[PDB]
C-alpha cells in the first residue's frame, strides 16, 4: 500500500550537480522523516541522511556533511536529494526511506533505488 | 405594670435578633469575594470573621431601633407614610442589596462615590420616610458612629483593616446611614403594630 | 394654571379607556396572552438554558492548541465548547502497569502481592526519567517538556519527601520510598508504609496513596491475594507541553521495554476535562435570604386586600403580572440592543422588589369600594377615576430614579436599570390591561352569582478510560498542593501507555524476609 | 562510529535447511540490531527490527536472537525466495552503520 517511487536513472559528467527525487504514495510525508541511503557495490550500504518534512530539520553523516543537502516539499509530496562536485566515487545506487517506529528506527519501507553514474564519457 | 416596660425589652431583643442575623449573613455576602483553594463548610460561617462584631452590631441595632422610635414621639406627630409593614421588607431587601452591590460591584473610587452613594441614600430617605427631622438624626448619627472607629483602626494599635485607612475614603458611611434608616423602622413598625 | 387642565385631561382619558377596557373581558385578555409570547418567547430558545458538554474528545492523528482569540466573536456552529480556548494547563500521561505471575503457590503471602510489582516500579522510573530521543528534530528528553514544580503548600510539611518537588512531576509508587531501591528493600513493612496516611474515615479530598498510585482503589487493595490477583499501578507524567514525536517515542521505547501480548488499545482520541468554579454553600446563603425577602414581601404585599367574589384571585393575578412583565423584559432587552449576558439568577429578587406592587395594589382599593352595586362598566369606571393621576405618578415616581441609577458609569448597575425600566414600563400596560380585564370579570360574576491458575492479564476497553473511575477530586487535589489552579481552565488526559509485567513466584520465596506474615495496618470495616 | 562486521561474506546452504547468519558490532548496542534482505533485483526489505521482533508480513520462517555485542539470525528452512543478501544495522548511536552484507547460495557437486 505505501510506495516511495524514486526517479530513473541518471549519468552525469563529473563537477556538475545531481538532483535525484522520491514520490511517496499511500501517507504524508508530514508524518515521517525521509532517509538516502547510498550503496556502492562492493562498499556497503551507507547512511547519508535524513530531514523531517514537517519542521525542515535535517542531519547528515559526517561524511556528507557537505557533500549532500537533502529537501523536502509537503505539497507535492516529495523528498529531494541533491549532490554537489560529483566524481568518480559518487557511482552508487541511492535508496529513499522512511521510518515508522520512533524508537526501534528500521527503515520499514524502501524505494526502488536510483543509479546514478558519473564519467567523462 | 406598665405596658413601656414589657415591650421595650421585647423590641430590643427582637431587633438585636434581627440585626445579628443580618450582620451573620452580611459577614458571608461580604467576604465571599474570594475563597481559598479548599471551601469550607457551613458551620464556619458563625464568627467568621471577626470575634465580638456580632454582639457589638446587634445590640448597636437594638438601642438605634429603640431610640429612633422615640425622638419623634417626643417631637410629636409619629410616622405615618409607610406604615405597612411591607414597606419594611422593601427595606431590608434593599440594604441586603446595596450590601451585596458593595460586595461585587466597582466603580471610580474617586469622584463618583460622593455622587452614586449619596443619591441612593437620598434616594432610599425620600422613598421609605420622608421624615425632616429623621434625615437630620441619621446625617447625625451616621459619620459621628463612623468617624470614632476610623480614628481608632487608623490609629495602628487596632488596625484590622488594610483597605479602609482615612476616613471619608470609603462606601462605609452610605451603607451604614442605609442601615440605620432600615434599623429603627423596623423598630418603628413593629412599635406601632403592638 | 395648566396642571388643573393636565389633570381634568387625562382623567377625562383615564374614564373613557376604562369603559373600552371593562367592554371586551374575552377579547383584551386574549391580546395580553399572544403578546406575552410574541414579544419575548421565540427569542427565549436562543439563550442556553444551563447544561453544557464538560468533555472534549480530540483526535491524536494532528493537534495542536486552540486559538485564544483568533476570532472577535466564536462561531455560532461550531463544536467546540467556550472554555476549549486556551492552552491546557497540563497533559496528563498514564502508564497503567499490570502485572502477573507463573503459577500460583501457597508459600507466598499477602507482602508478596505489593513487592513483586514495586520492585519494578524504580526500575520503569528510571528508564522513563533517562528516555531520550537518539535522532530528534525537536525536544529530546523529558526534562525539556516535563512540567516543573518548585515546592509544595505552606503546612504541607507531611507530604514532604512523599511527594515530587524541585523537578519533574512524576508520581510512581516509588515515591513512597523516594524512589531509593535500597530503602525500599530495607524496608520491613511495605504494606504499612504504603497505608501510613490512610485515613481512617471517608475524605472528599484526593488521599495520597491514591495520588501516588494513580489507580482506583480497587485494583491496589490489599484483598487481592485471596483473589490471587495482583497489584497494578501507574506511574504518572504531567506535561507542560505537547510533543507527538516525544510521547510516540517513549510510548514505542516502553513497548519494546515490556511488551504486552494480546493488548489492542486504540490510543485514538485526547480528553479534555474542563473544571469548574465550585461554588460553596458560604456564597449561597445571601441568595436564599434575598429570595425568602422576596416571598415575604409580595405575601405582606397580598393579604391586605377583601374580594368581592375571590380570596386570592387579583393577588395571584398580580404576582403573575409582575413575573410575566419581568420574562417579558429579560428577553425584550436582546431586541433592545443591549447584552443579556447578567447573571440573572441573583437579580430576580432585587429586580421585582424594585418594580413593586404599590401601583397594582393601589387599583383595586377604589374599584372595591365604588359603590355601585349592578353595574360592572359603572363600577369600572368610577373606580378608575378615583384611581386617576395616582398610579401614573406613583409609576413616574418609581421609574425617576432609574435614570439617574444608571446615568452613572457601572456597567451592571447600568444593566440593572436597563433592565428596571422596561420591566417598569411592561408592568404598567399590563396592569393597565390584564388586571383590569379579570376584576372586570370579577365584578361581574360576582353579582350574577349573587486449577485455582493466576489470572492472566487483559487489556479490555475497561483498562482504557481507567482516569474516569478516580475520585472527582483527583487532578484538583494534586494540582492544588503546588499552588495550580483548575478553576477556569481544563486539562488534556492522553491515552494509557500498557505496561505488562512477567514474575517469577521463585524471586518471592528467594527474598522472603523473617517477619514478613505480620504488619501493623489492617483493612479497616472489611 | 560503531562498525558492524560479518566475517561470513558468503554462506552455502542447499534448500530446505537451517541458516545462521551472525554480524559482531564494535561494542555493546543494547539489543538495537535490524536485519534487511536485498534481493538480486535491487529490492531491500526489512525483515527484524529491535532484535528478534517480526516485521508485518515476514514470515515466521526468519527468527533473531542475540544481546551484547554478538547477534545473529535464522532461517527454518531455506527457501528459493529467500536466496539474497542480508544486512544487519545498528540503531544505537546516531550515525546508523550497516553490516558488510552476507550472500547465499545453494550447493553444488
Ligand atoms: C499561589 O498562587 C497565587 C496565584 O494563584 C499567588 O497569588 C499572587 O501573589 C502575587 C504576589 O506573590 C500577587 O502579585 C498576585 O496578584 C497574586 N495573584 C492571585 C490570583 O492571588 C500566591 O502568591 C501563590 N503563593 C505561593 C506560596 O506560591
Ligand atoms: C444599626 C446602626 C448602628 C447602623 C447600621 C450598621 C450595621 C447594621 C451595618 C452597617 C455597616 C455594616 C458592616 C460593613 C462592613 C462589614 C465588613 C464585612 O465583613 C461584612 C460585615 C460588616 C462588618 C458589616 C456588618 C453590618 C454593618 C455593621
Ligand atoms: C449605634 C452606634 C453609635 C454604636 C456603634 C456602632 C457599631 C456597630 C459600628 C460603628 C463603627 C463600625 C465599624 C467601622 C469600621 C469598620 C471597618 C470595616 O472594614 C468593617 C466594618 C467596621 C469594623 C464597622 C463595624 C460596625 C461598627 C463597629
Ligand atoms: C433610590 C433607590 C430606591 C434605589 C435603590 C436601587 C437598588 C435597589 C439597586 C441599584 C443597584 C442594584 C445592584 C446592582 C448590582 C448588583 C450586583 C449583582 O451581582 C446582584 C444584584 C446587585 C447587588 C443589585 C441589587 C439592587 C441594587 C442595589
Amino acid at each position: 500500500e505505501v510506495q516511495l517511487q524514486q526517479s530513473g536513472a541518471e549519468l552525469v559528467r563529473p563537477g556538475a550537480s545531481v538532483k535525484l527525487s522520491c514520490t511517496a504514495s499511500g501517507f504524508k510525508i508530514k508524518d515521517d522523516y525521509i532517509h538516502w541511503v547510498k550503496q556502492r557495490p562492493e562498499q556497503g550500504l551507507e547512511w547519508i541522511g535524513r530531514i523531517d518534512p514537517a519542521n525542515g530539520h535535517t542531519r547528515y553523516a559526517p561524511k556528507f556533511q557537505d557533500k549532500a543537502t537533502i529537501t523536502a516539499d509537503t505539497s507535492s509530496n516529495t523528498a529531494y536529494l541533491q549532490l554537489s562536485s560529483l566524481t568518480s566515487e559518487d557511482t552508487a545506487v541511492y535508496y529513499c526511506t522512511r521510518y515508522n517506529d520512533y524508537d526501534a528506527f528500521y527503515f520499514d519501507y524502501w524505494g526502488q533505488g536510483t543509479t546514478l553514474t558519473v564519467s567523462s564519457a | 405594670v406598665t405596658s413601656q416596660s414589657v415591650n421595650v425589652v421585647i423590641r430590643g431583643v427582637v431587633l438585636f435578633f434581627i440585626g445579628v442575623f443580618l450582620a451573620l449573613v452580611l459577614n458571608l455576602l461580604q467576604i465571599q469575594r474570594n475563597v481559598t483553594l479548599f471551601p469550607p463548610d457551613v458551620v464556619t460561617s458563625i464568627f467568621s470573621s471577626a470575634w465580638w462584631v456580632p454582639p457589638c452590631c446587634g445590640t448597636a441595632s437594638a438601642v438605634i431601633g429603640l431610640l429612633y422610635p422615640c425622638i419623634d414621639r417626643h417631637l410629636g406627630e409619629p410616622h405615618k407614610f409607610k406604615r405597612e409593614w411591607s414597606s419594611v421588607m422593601r427595606c431590608v431587601a434593599v440594604f441586603v442589596g446595596i450590601n451585596h452591590a458593595s460586595a461585587k460591584v466597582d466603580f471610580d473610587n474617586n469622584f463618583q462615590f460622593s455622587l452614586t452613594l449619596a443619591a441612593l441614600s437620598v434616594g432610599l430617605w425620600w422613598t421609605f420616610d420622608r421624615s425632616r427631622s429623621g434625615f437630620g438624626l441619621g446625617v447625625g448619627i451616621a459619620f459621628l458612629a463612623t468617624v470614632v472607629t476610623q480614628l481608632l483602626v487608623y490609629n495602628g494599635v487596632y488596625q484590622y483593616t488594610s483597605p479602609d485607612f482615612l476616613y471619608v475614603r470609603s462606601w462605609l458611611p452610605c451603607i451604614f446611614f442605609a442601615g440605620g434608616i432600615t434599623m429603627g423602622n423596623i423598630g418603628r413598625q413593629l412599635a406601632m403594630y403592638e | 394654571t395648566l396642571t388643573e387642565r393636565l389633570r381634568e385631561k387625562i382623567s377625562q382619558a383615564f374614564y373613557n379607556h376604562g369603559l373600552l377596557c371593562a367592554s371586551y373581558p374575552i377579547p383584551i385578555i386574549l391580546f395580553t396572552g399572544l403578546c406575552i409570547l410574541a414579544c419575548c418567547y421565540p427569542l427565549l430558545k436562543l439563550p442556553l438554558p444551563g447544561t453544557g458538554p464538560v468533555e472534549f474528545s480530540t483526535p491524536v492523528k494532528d493537534y495542536s492548541p486552540p486559538p485564544v482569540d483568533s476570532d472577535h466573536k466564536q462561531g455560532e456552529p461550531s463544536e467546540q465548547p467556550e472554555w476549549y480556548v486556551g492552552a491546557p494547563v497540563a497533559y496528563i500521561q498514564q502508564i497503567f502497569v499490570k502485572s502477573s505471575v507463573s503459577p500460583w503457590h501457597k508459600n507466598l503471602l499477602a507482602v508478596d502481592v505489593f513487592r513483586l510489582p514495586l520492585s519494578r516500579a524504580f526500575q520503569l522510573v528510571e528508564e522513563i526519567r533517562n528516555h531520550a530521543l537518539r535522532d530528534s528534530s525537536g525536544v529530546k528528553s523529558l526534562e525539556e517538556v516535563c512540567l516543573q514544580v518548585t515546592d509544595l503548600l505552606p503546612g504541607l510539611r507531611k507530604l514532604r519527601n512523599l511527594l515530587p518537588e524541585h523537578g519533574c512531576l512524576l508520581l510512581s509508587p516509588g515515591n513512597f520510598w523516594q524512589n531509593d531501591w535500597e530503602r525500599f528493600h530495607a524496608d520491613p513493612d511495605i504494606i504499612g508504609t504504603i497505608h501510613q496516611h490512610e485515613p481512617k474515615t471517608l475524605q472528599t479530598s484526593a488521599t495520597l496513596k491514591d495520588l501516588l498510585f494513580g489507580v482506583p482503589g480497587k485494583y491496589s487493595g490489599v484483598s487481592l491475594y485471596t483473589r490471587k490477583r495482583t497489584v497494578s499501578y501507574t506511574i504518572t507524567l504531567v506535561f507542560q507541553r505537547y510533543d507527538s514525536r516525544f510521547l510516540s517515542s517513549l510510548r514505542s521505547r516502553l513497548k519494546l521495554l515490556h511488551p504486552s501480548p494480546n493488548c489492542s488499545l486504540r490510543a485514538e482520541n485526547l480528553v479534555h476535562v474542563h473544571f469548574k468554579e465550585e461554588i460553596g454553600i458560604a456564597e449561597l446563603i445571601p441568595l436564599v435570604t434575598t429570595y425568602i425577602i422576596l416571598f415575604a414581601y409580595i405575601y405582606f404585599s397580598t393579604r391586605k386586600i377583601d374580594m368581592v367574589k375571590s380570596k386570592w384571585g387579583l393577588a395571584l393575578a398580580a404576582v403573575v403580572t409582575v413575573l410575566s412583565s419581568l420574562l417579558m423584559s429579560v428577553g425584550l432587552c436582546t431586541l433592545f440592543g443591549l447584552t443579556p449576558t447578567l447573571n440573572g439568577g441573583e437579580i430576580f429578587p432585587y429586580l421585582v422588589v424594585v418594580i413593586g406592587l404599590e401601583n397594582v395594589l393601589v387599583l383595586t382599593k377604589s374599584v372595591v369600594s365604588t359603590p355601585v352595586d349592578l353595574e360592572v362598566k359603572l363600577r369600572i369606571a368610577q373606580g378608575l377615576s378615583s384611581e386617576s393621576w395616582s398610579i401614573m405618578k406613583n409609576v413616574a415616581t418609581e421609574l425617576g430614579i432609574i435614570l439617574i441609577g444608571y446615568f452613572t458609569l457601572v456597567p451592571a448597575i447600568q444593566e440593572f436599570c436597563l433592565f428596571a425600566v422596561v420591566g417598569l414600563v411592561s408592568d404598567f400596560f399590563l396592569q393597565m390591561f390584564f388586571f383590569t380585564t379579570v376584576l372586570s370579570i370579577d365584578i361581574r360574576r360576582m353579582e350574577l352569582a349573587d486449577d485455582s491458575r493466576a489470572p492472566e492479564v487483559t487489556w479490555g476497553p475497561e483498562d482504557e478510560e481507567l482516569w474516569r473511575r478516580l475520585s472527582f477530586r483527583h487532578w484538583p487535589t494534586l494540582f492544588n498542593y503546588y499552588n495550580i489552579t483548575l478553576a477556569k481552565r481544563y486539562i488534556s488526559l492522553l491515552p494509557v501507555i500498557p505496561v505488562t509485567l512477567r514474575l517469577n513466584p521463585q524471586e518471592a520465596l528467594e527474598g522472603r524476609q523473617p517477619q514478613d506474615g505480620r504488619s501493623a495496618w489492617a483493612p479497616p470495616e472489611s | 562510529d560503531i562498525q558492524m562486521t560479518q566475517t561470513t561474506s558468503s554462506l552455502s546452504a542447499s534448500l530446505g535447511d537451517r541458516v545462521t547468519i551472525s554480524c559482531r558490532a564494535s561494542q555493546d548496542i543494547r539489543n538495537y540490531l535490524n536485519w534487511y534482505q536485498q534481493k538480486p533485483d535491487g529490492t531491500v526489505k526489512l525483515l527484524i527490527y529491535y532484535t528478534s521482533r517480526l516485521h508485518s508480513g515476514v514470515p515466521s520462517r526468519f527468527s533473531g536472537s542475540g544481546s551484547g555485542t554478538d547477534y545473529s539470525l535464522t532461517i527454518s528452512n531455506l527457501e528459493q525466495e529467500d536466496i539474497a543478501t542480508y544486512f544487519c544495522q545498528q540503531t544505537n548511536t546516531l550515525p546508523w552503520t550497516f553490516g558488510g552484507g552476507t550472500k547465499l547460495e545453494i550447493k553444488r557437486t
